[PDB]
């Protein structure tokens, strides 16, 4: 009746970007993305990956509200070293780590 | 009012599990252990059909 | 071997229980609801009944049939109709099935066997009412009397859970870790022992206990992921996990092209 | 070929219109239901 339709909570409607990255005043070098169709399944994978990489000064999520599927991310790092490349290692990372699950878990499969 | 396809709960299917049911009780009289055989484990998928009153059949004894 | 392991456990053809080691919990949960809500599936959407003297009523019918598991093999070669450039759907974008069932036998059955498949599945096993019955006719839609009929027509299409329950192939999915609460990541209820009164879980036994006068570790983190994915049919556990992995390389992938294309 | 009203007893397609009774091709009994659609009725499984 007044809820909407269902397939609006991943495909973006005419002209609007899945990313917005917005600069931070408050403090140098520090921004905060806003991630449109997105949750916790996306986010939380990316905030993790970062704590790992000890060049990032700082790294926080958060849905502004549970009706709309999104989410803003902010992130600060130490001096000269723009997060994006962290974010893009670090998602590599992941696709390395399954890549290697892929194929760690084809290998451990071809023995039944 | 038939067997809801897919338990609620966790999703499992549940709609072959009927006939199977239905006979394991008329016969070797069973509960616990049919459900058990019929792979039915934790409770969520299994209160579905032993929850299940199949009001359908009267409704049958119905004309059109 | 080396970085992330995998460790399957015990696995047949409707479940694969097995062991994840070596990764961070994030990313175990990140890929547990991926399963559950964001894999490609197969089901009807559509339903243009012709007939129908059941006792149900038709949007209830509708909604029994969007349930059903339908195949989904080569279920990532297609698109959806409403990307398809054909107006509305076809056969290189939906798939239609048939079904038509006319009491005469003065209680009839209608089990989900009786369905056609009219529509071309452009060579692929696809779109079709996956079958594990012994017999060969999973899950008895309904009865009828005397002189009921009952004619329909089913058009499928692929969705995924999100768009709705209809949908995902997961349906349950065990996840446990650290069975002796080690990391002390809870703090147990209990009236006067824990250990007793706290039911010893059936992953325990691939563990060893705490043991007390080791002091707590501290710079321990959450490794190794006892979970459990079972099946309704439609795609083989294993591509349930592939392709998961997979969609969620898709996302990864357009989060490395949209952000070149921000660049 | 063809149907209008049935009966609720005697089955019997009929059709008819104004002053030309209410009843039906045998059984008295005047209900008659109003015969489905020719284009088919597309629902959703919500
Ligand atoms: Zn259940
Ligand atoms: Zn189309
Ligand atoms: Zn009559």
């Amino acid at each position: 009746m007044n809820a909407p339709d269902r397939f609006e909570l991943f495909i973006l409607p005419d002209d609007v970007p899945k990313l917005k990255i917005t600069p931070d005043s408050r403090v140098p070098n520090c921004i905060i993305i806003k991630f449109e169709r997105e949750d916790h399944t996306l986010a939380n994978l990316l905030r993790e990956e970062l704590a790992l990489y000890p060049d990032v000064t700082f790294v926080a999520y958060k849905v502004e509200h549970p009706l709309f599927a999104n989410f803003v991310m902010r992130l600060q790092t130490e001096e000269g070293t723009r997060p994006k490349q962290a974010l893009e290692r670090a998602c590599a990372s992941i696709i390395n780590k399954l890549k290697t699950l892929d194929h760690k878990f084809n290998e451990e499969w071809n023995i039944k | 009012m038939i067997i809801p396809v897919r338990c609620f709960s966790c999703g499992k299917v549940v709609g072959d599990k009927w006939d199977a049911y239905l006979r394991l009780l008329e016969e070797g009289k069973q509960e616990g252990d049919a459900l058990d055989e019929l792979k039915l484990k934790r409770y969520c998928c299994r209160r579905m059909v032993l929850t299940h009153v199949d009001l359908i059949e009267k409704f049958l004894r119905y004309n059109p | 071997s080396k970085e992330p392991k995998v460790n399957i456990i015990n696995a047949q053809d409707d479940e694969v229980e097995l062991m994840l080691s070596d990764v961070n919990l994030s990313l175990a949960n990140s890929l547990r609801r991926t399963m559950l809500a964001e894999v490609p599936t197969l089901a009807i959407d559509l339903v243009e009944i012709k007939m129908n003297t059941s006792v149900l009523a038709d949007e209830f019918i509708s909604h029994r049939l969007g349930l059903i598991p339908l195949v989904s093999e080569d279920v990532e070669e297609m698109k959806y109709s409403r990307d398809c450039t054909c107006e509305d759907y076809c056969d290189e974008c939906s798939v239609v099935l048939e079904l038509s069932a006319r009491h005469e036998g003065e209680t009839t059955d209608v089990y989900s066997s009786s369905l056609i498949k009219v529509s071309g599945p452009g060579n692929l096993n696809v779109g079709e009412p996956v079958r594990r019955d012994d017999y060969d006719q999973g899950i008895l839609l309904c009865k009828l009397r005397n002189h009921q009929e009952l004619n329909i027509r089913c058009i499928a299409k692929k969705g995924i859970a999100k768009e709705h329950a209809k949908w995902s192939p997961c349906s349950a999915i065990a996840f446990e870790y650290d069975p002796h609460n080690k990391l002390k990541h809870t703090d147990f209820w209990f009236e006067v022992d824990a250990k007793k009164e706290w039911p010893d879980s059936k992953y325990a036994t691939w563990e060893e206990p705490p043991k007390p006068g080791e002091v707590f570790d501290y710079k321990a983190k959450p490794n190794r992921f006892y979970m459990t994915v079972e099946t309704t049919g439609s795609l083989k556990a294993n591509q349930v996990f592939s392709r998961g992995i997979k969609t969620l390389q898709e996302k990864l992938a357009n989060v490395l092209f949209e952000l070149e294309n921000s660049r | 070929y063809g149907v209008k009203y049935t009966c609720g007893a005697c089955a019997h397609n009929f059709s008819l219109n104004k002053s030309d009774p209410v009843r039906c091709k045998e059984c008295g009994h005047r209900v008659i239901y109003k015969a489905r659609t020719k284009r088919m009725s597309k629902f959703l499984t919500t």
